[PDB]
RNA sequence: CCACGCGUCCCCCGCGAGCGCACGGGGUCGGCGGCGAUGUCGGCUACCCACCCGACCCGUCUUGAAACACGGACCAAGGAGU
RNA sequence: GAGAAAGAGAGUGGCGCGGACGCUACGCCGCGACGAGUAGGAGGGCCGCUGCGGUGAGCCUUGAAGCCUAGGGCGCGGGCCC
């Protein structure tokens, strides 16, 4: 088995769809990342029905789920094996990520010093 | 809904000063205190005396 | 806290009012009483109609 | 040997004119047609039974085809006998007019 | 240390006593009865004698740690909780059960069981249907009984024995309990004509046949 | 020593405990004679009616004292003058709901706001009721549903106030003190009426359900309630 | 001082660390590793810290002394902990409680001797 | 009886007189 | 009947113990049942498709824009309060 | 936390070595009511870009920037990590 965390509450997420930015689909031009549109005859800025949502604060996570992911921990980035002492302690709740540019000759060591140190890694295999 | 106007809902005074001087804030840390923890409002004008501007506490003369 | 109902709930409405028990007691009492003199009634007249 | 749930035909969402409201099935049961007569089904455990292209588990058995989502029958609705049900999860509009049993095992009899 | 009474307040309703506070006062007779006012052993070694601790400290401490619970009062467990039937369901009634792998099937009733449950057998030469718990709600009760008062069901059959252990083989006081419990109902319901038939045949839903309008 | 100190710290807790008891004693003895007043209060009109009819004359009752108000309409598109007297009488959602006493100034003013409004005239099952479902304390501003006699004797005391049958008895039989124990109750949040509504926009009289229902706001409570 | 200090290291320090919306602080003496007046390992008078051994076995155990405060090299004081599991937190614990020397942080030098042996005892 | 100052005597009274 | 006993002066007529049940400062079970190694189990979101309800294309000037108002074929980089 | 201006105040005579979390006080917690928005004004950004002083005994040929992605995810979102 995995390392389970201390609580693992039903994280209840309000909206699990994206905001994609009003006529996203129509251009390419068009990224998709939301910008609230400040125009004077916008069809979704007044909120028409049947239009694409605007993502006020009330879709905001619980605060005791917030960040949280699906195994019960949070993530937290590391880049050396110096700062895995660092989640000594938080061990329970916040779990440990490997960076993207670390090397294989690094990242194995920080997950056999991980696996002493009972940390659970979210990346564990990554390169090999 | 409810009638209410939120014009005024606001209360604009200080909570804290506008400095990132320590000493003044470790001011602030004891008379936080003594004001939150006596019954005697001096403690309450010298928490927001030095919770003031520059402009706000202006300087008294020796006479 | 959160608000119990005094009208469904019972000790709620003792702990607002304890005098509701003897009211809520005697009028228990009353509506039996009523009750058994009611049907005693009704089997005199039941009497009174085999007479 | 035969059959043990009523016949139910998925007539709707619970809707307005211009809104629907998907989390909430509206079921009419063959044979009654009142809220005098409705009384008996409110609570009986209602399903969508439907087969599907690969296999999934059946308890108490081996993989079929055949899958399910599972309800309940909620409150009556209207006049006419029609009445509320909630799924567990919001029935497709492929159901439209398709046969939803609803059973009789939750019984207050 | 005295013998106790039981409850000098008849119950009303629930939560109200029948006798007010100066009745019970004067009943339970309060104007004559007025009053006024570990760790360590030593245990001998071969030296000296060695005072061992019992409770002791713990070897490990997890480095993050839950607090305690709020405590809430009416939240008993399980096993006393308060039973209830419904009232179209006494010892002898014929039950059409709804859920099982012995759906449909008509049952003798025959008691209820500690944890809630029913007791059945509609009786194993008739529809197969063994010593069987069943549960209340997934049942219909129709409105046909047997006079069955004068049965002894054995004692010694609760939750504990018809809950499962772990091939099913069937032992021999399943067999002895169930001819000792059918010697004596199946017998009570061969006096009844055309019963044994009933419970044989199995409950079902033809056409033109909606459970609202029809009376069982 | 502290051989000391924990006898007089057990003969202070047992001194408030008795304390404490004495009050719900109190308590209980005026809820008791409240439920005399009521009986006598209730049977001193059927009584004089009778008298009167036995005598041939007629008895015009007391002229009610007490009302109960809702606003029934929306916030949208109010004349400013109705504005300010429902904002005066503190119904400012719709489907709010405060006691109001009546004379010569509250009647006009709650004609002056007629077209907004559904007041009547209610009973103590009412008065009881939205006291005990609905009916919460602005202490220091803030709405604490009234779950204790604490939460009302803190505030109220000083008006002899000290239980919340107390308060009922007060708001009914409208006291001396009761501008304050009404502005002690927060403004009533009534659901919308199960059943319904005959007409929003008229008056009582012209089969709607505006204005000035007079008993007949004892119907309506039990449903919005 | 203390308080002094504490509203300089407390957002432009180097042991401090910023992200995932979380804080900490990898400081050499820091109980549960994290940025707090009260865990800081450099800022005060007393402090404990707890560190596993250059011999891979039990924890040695850093006591900062009374006197030396601005001498950095005869500060602090090492004790090697090479024992049972019980008796190393029953050492730690008289240490710090017996000495009224920081009761602040003995729970969070147990949790972290705790935390060290159970990463020292072999792997699964 | 049951106000605090004046009461007091009073409730002395009857937790004495309760034993 | 939310009334408790004693002792005295007056008038008119302050610490008793023990347990236990609970309509009592927000849910628990000291209750259970199934299926699981080459075909199944979980993943709302992100790929495709289907159905129902909704659903006019943006910017802009406007009292009022989906407008039979003007600008806009599509894309990448540059591009405007210093 | 308790309906009631203010002391679980001091004085003078008649065995077992045990007790969770916390408090970046710019932190953490508790109560209530509230949430429309063009022109506009203000606040917060652990949103983002380029460069400089500090710093991470940071990362990197055991493969950095970039680019692609039907993969796992987080955040209301800007975006970000794999
Ligand atoms: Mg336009
Ligand atoms: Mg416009
Ligand atoms: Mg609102
Ligand atoms: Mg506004
Ligand atoms: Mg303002
Ligand atoms: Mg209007
Ligand atoms: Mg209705
Ligand atoms: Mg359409
Ligand atoms: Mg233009
Ligand atoms: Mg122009
Ligand atoms: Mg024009
Ligand atoms: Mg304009
Ligand atoms: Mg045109
Ligand atoms: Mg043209
Ligand atoms: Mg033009
Ligand atoms: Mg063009
Ligand atoms: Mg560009
Ligand atoms: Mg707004």
């Amino acid at each position: 088995a995995a390392l389970r965390p201390l609580v693992k509450p039903k994280i209840v997420k309000k909206r699990t769809k994206k905001f994609i930015r009003h006529q996203s689909d129509r251009y390419v031009k068009i990224k998709r990342n939301w910008r609230k549109p400040r125009g004077i005859d916008n069809r979704v800025r007044r909120r028409f029905k049947g239009q694409i949502l605007m993502p006020n604060i009330g879709y905001g996570s619980n605060k005791k789920t917030k960040h949280m992911l699906p195994s019960g921990f949070r993530k937290f980035l590391v880049h050396n094996v110096k700062e895995l002492e660092v989640l000594l302690m938080c061990n329970k709740s916040y779990c440990a990520e490997i960076a993207h540019n670390v090397s294989s000759k690094n990242r194995k060591a920080i997950v056999e010093r991980a696996a002493q140190l009972a940390i659970r890694v979210t990346n564990p295999n990554a390169r090999l | 809904g409810v009638d209410i106007r939120h014009n005024k809902d606001r209360k604009v005074r200080r909570k804290e000063p506008k400095s990132q001087d320590i000493y003044l804030r470790l001011l602030v840390k004891l008379y936080r205190f003594l004001a939150r923890r006596t019954n005697s409002t001096f403690n309450q004008v010298v928490l927001k005396r030095l919770f003031m501007s520059r402009t706000n506490r202006p300087p008294l003369s020796l006479s | 806290v959160l608000k119990k109902n005094p009208l469904k709930n019972l000790r709620i409405m003792l702990k607002l009012n304890p005098y509701a028990k003897t009211m809520r007691r005697n009028t228990i009492l009353r509506q039996a009483r009523n009750h058994k003199l009611r049907v005693e009634r009704a089997a005199a007249a039941l009497a009174a109609k085999s007479d | 040997s035969g059959r043990l749930w009523c016949k139910a035909i998925f007539a709707g969402y619970k809707r307005g004119l211009r809104n629907q409201r998907e989390h909430t099935a509206l079921l009419k049961i063959e044979g009654v047609y009142a809220r005098d007569e409705t009384e008996f089904y409110l609570g009986k455990r209602c399903a969508y039974v439907y087969k599907a292209k690969n296999n999934t588990v059946t308890p108490g058995g081996k993989p079929n085809k055949t899958r399910v989502i599972w309800g309940k029958v909620t409150r009556a609705h209207g006049n006419s006998g029609m009445v509320r049900a909630k799924f567990r999860s919001n029935l497709p509009a492929k159901a439209i007019g398709h046969r939803i049993r609803v059973m009789l095992y939750p019984s207050r009899i | 240390k005295g013998k106790p009474h039981c409850s000098r307040n008849p119950v009303l309703v629930r939560g109200i006593g029948r006798y007010s506070r100066s009745a019970m006062y004067s009943r339970k007779a309060l104007y004559k009865r007025k009053y006024a006012a570990l760790a360590t052993v030593t245990k001998p070694v071969g030296g000296g004698t060695r005072v061992v601790k019992l409770r002791k400290m713990p070897r490990y401490y997890p480095t993050e740690d839950v607090p305690r619970k709020l405590l809430s009062h009416g939240k008993k467990p399980f096993s006393q909780h308060v039973r209830k039937l419904r009232a179209s369901i006494t010892p002898g009634t014929i039950l059409i059960i709804l859920t099982g792998r012995h759906r449909g099937k008509r049952v003798v009733f025959l008691k209820q069981l500690s944890s809630g449950l029913l007791l059945v057998t509609g009786p194993l030469s008739l529809n197969r249907v063994p010593l069987r718990r069943t549960h209340q709600k997934f049942v219909i009760a129709t409105s046909t009984k047997i006079d069955i008062s004068g049965v002894k069901i054995p004692k010694h059959l609760t939750d504990a024995y018809f809950k499962k252990k772990k091939k099913y083989e069937i032992t021999e006081q399943r067999k002895v309990d169930q001819k000792a419990v059918d010697s004596q109902i199946l017998p009570k319901i061969k006096a009844v004509p055309q019963l044994q038939g009933y419970l044989r045949s199995v409950f079902a839903l033809t056409n033109g046949v909606y459970p609202h309008k029809l009376v069982f | 020593n502290f051989a000391e100190l924990k006898i007089k710290r057990l003969r202070k807790k047992f001194a408030q405990k008795m304390l404490r008891k004495a009050r719900r004693k109190l308590i209980y003895e005026k809820a008791k004679h409240y439920h005399k007043e009521y009986r006598q209060m209730y049977r001193t009109e059927i009584r004089m009616a009778r008298m009167a009819r036995k005598a041939g004359n007629f008895y015009v009752p007391a002229e009610p004292k007490l009302a109960f108000v809702i606003r029934i309409r929306g916030i949208n598109g109010v004349s400013p003058k109705v504005r300010k007297v429902l904002q005066l009488l503190r119904l400012r959602q719709i489907f709010n709901g405060t006691f109001v006493k009546l004379n010569k100034a509250s009647i006009n003013m709650l004609r002056i706001v007629e077209p907004y409004i559904a007041w009547g005239y209610p009973n103590l099952k009412s008065v009881n009721e939205l006291i005990y479902k609905r009916g919460y304390g602005k202490i220091n501003k803030k709405r604490i549903a009234l779950t204790d006699n604490t939460l009302i004797a803190r505030s109220l005391g000083k008006y002899n106030i000290i239980c919340m049958e107390d308060l009922i008895h007060e708001i009914y039989t409208v006291g001396k003190h009761f501008k304050e124990a009404n502005n002690f109750l927060w403004p009533f949040k009534l659901s919308s009426p199960r059943g319904g509504m005959k007409k929003k926009t008229t008056h009582f009289v012209e089969g709607g359900d505006a204005g000035n229902r007079e008993d007949q706001i004892n119907r309506l409570i039990r449903r919005m309630n | 001082s203390a308080h002094l200090q504490w509203m300089v290291v407390r957002n432009c320090s180097s042991f401090l660390i910023k992200r995932n919306k979380q804080t900490y602080s990898t400081e050499p003496n820091n109980l549960k590793a994290r940025n707090s007046f009260r865990y800081n390992g450099l800022i005060h008078r007393k402090t404990v810290g707890v560190e596993p051994a250059a011999d891979g076995k039990g924890v040695v155990v850093v006591m900062k002394r009374r006197s030396g405060q601005r001498k950095p090299a005869t500060s602090y004081v090492r004790t090697t902990i090479n024992k049972n599991a019980r008796a190393t937190l029953s050492s730690i614990r008289h240490m710090i409680r017996k000495n009224k020397y920081h009761p602040d942080l003995r729970m969070a030098a147990i949790r972290r001797a705790s935390a060290i042996l159970r990463s020292q005892k072999p792997v699964m | 009886i049951a106000h605090p100052k004046l009461g007091r005597r009073a409730r002395a009274r009857i937790a004495r007189g309760l034993r």
